[PDB]
RNA sequence: CACGCCCCGCCGGCGGAUGCCUCGGCCCGGGCGGCGACGAAGAGCGCGGCGGAGCGCGAGACGCGGUGCGGACCCGCCCGCCCCGAGAAGCACCGAUCCUCGAACGCAGCGCGCCCCGGCGCCGCCGCCUCGGCGCCUGC
RNA sequence: GGCGGGCCUGAGGCGGCGGGGGCGACGGGCGGAACUUAAGCAUAUCAGUACGCCCCGGAGGAGAAACCAACCGGGAUUCCCCGCUAGCGGCGAGCGACGCGGGAGGAGCCCGCCCCGAAGGCGCGCUGUGGGGCCGCGAGGGGGCCCGAGGGCCCCGCCCGAGAGGGUGCAAGCCCCGUACGGCGAGUAGCGCUGCUUGAGCGUGCAGCGCGAAGGGAGGCGCGGCCCUUCCAAGGCUAAAUACGCCCCGGGACCGAUAGCGGACCAAGUAGCGCGAGCGAACGGUGAAAAGGACGCCCUGCGGCCGCUCAAAAGACCUGAACCCGGCCGGCCGCCGGCCCGCCGGCCCCGUCUCGAAACACGGACCGAGGAG
RNA sequence: GCAGAGGCCCCGGGGGCGAAGGCGGCGCGCAGGCCCCGCCGGACCGGCCUCUGGUGCAGAUCUCGGCAGCAGUAGCCGCUACUCCGCGCCCCGGAGGACUGAGGGGGAGACGGGUUCCGCGGCGCCUGCAUCUGGCCGCGGGUGACUCGGGCCUAAGCGGCGG
């Protein structure tokens, strides 16, 4: 996905499957979306992509990959440390409050 | 030196550099004042209408806080069986809905419908004047 | 000069006297190296009057240019409403609020009503 | 506070005294130093509210 | 007191707006109160100094009573006629002594035909505010 | 560098243009009473485009 | 010949003026600027040195198009915006 | 004796301490969140009657046009308004202009084009037009 | 053999419409140190830190359970208070969640699958479109005594819904501006083997390669067998409460020109310096007003002398310290003590390290400012 | 004792009938320090209680700024050298004497500087003495190409390239 989305940048990633595979490479087909066609902005169900919060869904790892990797997709136990962002939730956990009232 | 018991704190990260986690809380009064300007304006975007909602009363989860009540996020489908009502039609009255919750009791089904009977017999419902003398509920409902 | 009489004067006359305006201040800074001036009021002034002269001129071709591309839409990038990078993209509210079509139905089926607790 | 600048030790050997040095050999960086950094800085971290029961 | 927020009581916030004052402010600033007579004919307290009023100036230094004979917006001082610091020769430039408008008392002001209008203006505003605003 | 490039020749040309004293009026217009430039330049002084 | 002597075979000029910054930074043998950043779309902003960003950014200069667009949204360019959508 | 010291007390030098100031900082809360191919941020040149810096502008250049206030000045000379409207300083707010470089866009940066003067960059999307293929067939 | 017609992959060109680059913050995704700490040092630690890289937006990310728990149970997300424990670790140095509870805030839904099948957003598409803010008015102070000038004293008063402040020639509610006061779900889950990470420990989250399901996941000790309680992964959307610069506005028990931003000064990221990446100073105050120096007497000319303007020369500028120097006048002069006072007596250079300093141990020419629990 | 804050100073603390600071001189306190006086200064300043603190210097080869004694001291010796008369300045002209010595202290170009070029005036700076001199300063100017060079072509090289 990421190097679709660098290939094409005016173009927005949605999801990615499988295609086929070979031991020296994987191919993966992405489906990607135009952003500014009538038809996409006068859709009611695909709206969302052309909100600009969603640029560059991929670069971002916003995508289901990225809910992957970051490990978004697993709930519960074990990912409590990494719901906010893997970083926020570090930083929230390691803040010195210093409450104006102590 | 001497008995001095180990010290538990855990040693200052980025204090200098990288990402600031030194947080005062200097805001406090100003966060006050704004909180209270907000819950103000929505207060006025329906002046009939209560800011809050009902909640269902639910047993404190645990068995150390397992004998007291609190609010919780929503009635369950059977406890909205009790006032006749859909999910929708709850929404309408000020009753927030929670499908996922299950009762776990049948007791817990009735201290919530008479709950939710409560609510109906209290709220009058307007489709001028009226709604100009209405007075609105301030305050959790029926905490 | 006096822009209400730059309007006045017809579009090919208008240049006319642009064209003079241009020859008066070449004639005013010839005899700035000659000087071996007072204050040449007529360099400032008429320095000022070939903007004067021009910018009637471009009021009448801007406004008849915008005027014969109106109707027409895929107009002139100028005279396309200015907005921002940002705005010029922005869906319209009813762009946004577009609903499938299926909640449109369930939207309606419960609309709000106004309820006070006593 | 006085950090807004770059100096490193000059070294012995050079006559002058051993603190951080400016390129120009001007003091900088030092509580003492003109334009240095206070010895320890003043900061809102200290508690300005007592507390009251 | 201030209750309003916004406006500033800092020295240095209050003494910046004097110094950079731009011109039309600077003119409200650059008024007198005027005489018993003109507050009596057109009831307003205080009006602007302009470039040919009469001014009865009640400064210590250098007081009498004289025209304006020029008004310098940039230093807030207005130089009258008749009133000049010693010459040292008999014969020499006049060079008037600068004094700020508070000391002067405008017996008579130029009328001018905007300053007839601006004039009414005030006596309408003032008017609302004799009736509870 | 007898032979020069315009680009070159026009940046050097503002510095000989832009190696003027404040005006004298001007020092007395503003009342500054400090006439220097301090951004004149001189030529075996000062090494430009360095 | 370390010091003095070899300073006197400097007749030459590693350095020039640069298109994006002006500066003299452009090293003519290598086509590149090392302070403007140029070929590169990316300009060289890098934040080791804050003092060097502090140098040239936004604000530092004229701001024409953004100084006028920021006046118009204390004025009345929402006006339209209300319109276009 | 001078010198040199200490100067008992007296004047004057060099210096910038001290004391007061003070349109600047620093910190705290608010509010905002408003850039760009409709050319951004930046830079380079040029622009003032007398004009070097800075600011401001862009060959319409120390601004031009419209709108409402405002109400007599314009920091030097000068010239210019002066007036119940005739309109200087100031103030918002819209309309335009906008030179070279720059994401930088005919190609190199300072010079060379090609086309009909409209022009002439690149990656996309979606149409459209013109097309290739012993892909798949179908006729001839 | 050739030659058309469709379908399908691919070419050139045109039209419209987007992309790019800019922000010392906040927010996401990455690649990723080392000094440091362990009184050494390899795991650890700094630190999932700097820095490099790519991304958005006014917020961002997150988010409607393959959730927690084990109860007389809860029930999307985010942020707050709380417990900083459970655990981990050359079990060393260090490290370190969560679930409860009390709060801010609250909002839910869509696709696929599936039925109908161009009813559609119809030059496409049956490999599946479609349906299910601004503008303003704005009060009330007189004499006397006296000063360069009251904003000073001294008697008396006036207005206050205004006595916050600023200006004005000395300390001003009443001299001016203001202020109070108004108005307009499949190459997946899993499993094996490695790396990476976590407090997660026969494994917290991830990934490579091999191998790969159908009812499957979880319940914090593994592995099989049996139950229970609870959820549906491998597709998406979603306000709120949360963060933060530039930028603007107010307040500071803040610093007051070697301070406070590097930068209070008409020209500070400037003068300059460095090939370059880069570094980066110094410099505020005449007065109430420039009234910014009359008349002269002089002079080779400069430059002086009286004075002039001025409350004052305050004269290139307020006060004007010390060091140090020149005129004058006086003495023979270090300190401490005694005495009128030049005689006696005592007196090694301080700080420092050190058993031990006047040390031929070291730092200190002087003096002013800044300078360290 | 220092520097700010919240009070107080019985007709509402001390202030141009002279505040803080400067400078001498007393008195007090064991001392830190204080107090008055006179003069310079010219507008702010305290006592007492409570409160906060970036709170007291002789030193750090301390920072930064002034600056002494050395000291009218060391030093102004690279390239042979100037003199006379014209006011005669080292400038200029006339006359002598010489030097660089044709790989020139000569005539010009590449590069680097970037107006240093020129005419006139002037020495405020600088001309490491002097100046009436000038590379200094002001004030005006000053570079003209079909044929000389760029541009052009390719060399070493380096960009571009469906990817």
């Amino acid at each position: 996905e990421q190097k679709v989305g660098r290939r094409l940048p005016s173009l927005r990633v949605l999801n990615s499957y499988w295609v086929a595979q070979d031991g020296s490479y994987k191919w993966y087909e992405v489906i990607l979306i135009d952003p500014f066609h009538p038809w996409i902005r006068n859709d009611p169900k695909i709206n969302w992509i052309c909100n600009p919060v969603m640029k560059r869904r991929e670069c971002r790892g916003l995508t289901s990959a990225g809910r992957k990797a970051r490990g978004l997709h697993n709930k519960g136990i074990g990912a409590m440390k990494l719901r906010p962002s893997k970083r926020a939730a570090w930083k929230r956990n390691h803040t010195r409050s210093l409450r104006r009232y102590r | 030196g001497r008995n001095v018991a180990f010290s538990n704190m855990r040693r200052y990260k980025c204090t200098n550099k990288g990402p600031n986690l030194i947080k005062n809380w200097f805001n406090q009064p100003a966060r006050k004042i704004r909180r209270r300007q907000t819950r103000l304006q929505k207060a006025k975007a329906i002046f009939p209408c209560p800011l809050q909602k009902l909640r269902p009363s639910v047993t404190r989860c645990s068995q150390k806080f397992n004998l007291t009540q609190r609010i919780g996020r929503g009635f369950t489908l059977r406890e909205l069986q009790g006032v006749g009502l859909s999910a929708g039609k709850a929404r309408q009255i000020g009753i927030a809905v929670d499908p996922r919750r299950k009762n776990k009791s049948e007791e817990s089904v009735a201290r919530n419908v008479a709950r939710l009977k409560e609510y109906l017999s209290k709220v009058t419902i307007f489709s001028p004047e009226e709604i100009q003398q209405a007075i609105q509920h301030q305050g959790v409902v029926m905490p | 000069l006096k822009a209400k009489d730059l309007v006045g004067l017809s579009q090919e006359d208008l240049q006319r006297k642009l064209a003079d305006l241009k020859r008066e201040l070449l004639s005013l800074r010839t005899m700035k190296a000659t000087a071996g001036p007072e204050r040449i009021a007529r360099f400032r002034v008429c320095k000022k009057d070939v903007a004067r002269v021009l910018t009637v001129i471009n009021q009448k071709a801007r406004d008849e240019a915008r005027a014969a591309f109106e109707g027409a839409e895929h107009i002139p990038k100028t005279f396309r409403p200015r907005l921002t990078h940002a705005m010029r993209c922005q869906l319209t509210e009813k762009q946004k609020r577009l609903l499938p079509s299926k909640l449109m139905k369930r939207k309606l089926q419960f609309p709000k009503l106004k309820y006070a607790v006593k | 506070a006085g950090v807004q600048c770059t100096a490193h030790s000059w070294g012995p050997g050079r006559a002058v005294a051993r603190l951080p040095r400016k390129h120009g050999g001007i003091g900088a960086y030092a509580n003492f130093a003109r334009g240095g950094h206070m010895a320890h800085p003043t900061t809102v971290i200290r508690r300005w509210c007592r507390k009251v029961n | 007191m201030k209750l309003n927020s916004a406006v500033t009581a800092s020295r240095r916030k209050c003494r910046k707006a004097y110094f950079t004052a731009n011109a039309e402010t600077r003119a409200k600033m650059m008024s007198s109160r005027l005489s018993k007579e003109l507050r009596a004919e057109h009831k307003i307290k205080t009006m602007p100094i302009r470039r040919g009023d009469i001014v009865e100036i009640f400064t210590g230094g250098h007081k009498g009573t004289g025209k304006v004979v020029e008004v310098r917006r940039r230093d807030y001082k207005i130089c009258v006629e008749g009133i000049n610091q010693k010459a040292r020769n008999p014969e020499a430039k006049p060079v008037p002594y600068p004094i700020h408008p508070s000391n002067c008392i405008i017996k008579e002001l130029y009328m001018n035909g905007s300053r007839y209008r601006a004039i009414k203006r005030r006596q309408e505003r003032n008017a609302e505010r004799l009736a509870r605003i | 560098t007898a032979n020069k490039t315009l680009s070159r020749k026009l940046r050097l040309a503002k510095k000989t243009k832009t190696n003027k004293n404040i005006p004298r009026w001007v020092i007395a217009k503003d009342h500054l009473k400090k006439t220097w430039n301090y951004k004149r330049h001189h030529w075996r002084r000062s090494h430009l485009k360095l | 010949s370390k010091g003095t002597a070899s300073f006197g075979k400097r007749h030459t000029r590693i350095h020039g003026s640069c298109r994006r910054c002006g500066k003299h930074s452009f090293h003519l043998q290598k086509h590149e600027c090392a302070s403007c950043g140029y070929p590169s779309a990316k300009m060289r902003r890098y934040n080791w040195s804050y003092k060097s960003l502090r140098r040239r950014t936004q604000g530092t200069g004229s701001m024409s198009h953004m100084r006028k667009v920021y006046r118009a949204y204390n004025s009345g360019t929402l006006k339209a915006n209300a319109r276009k959508y």
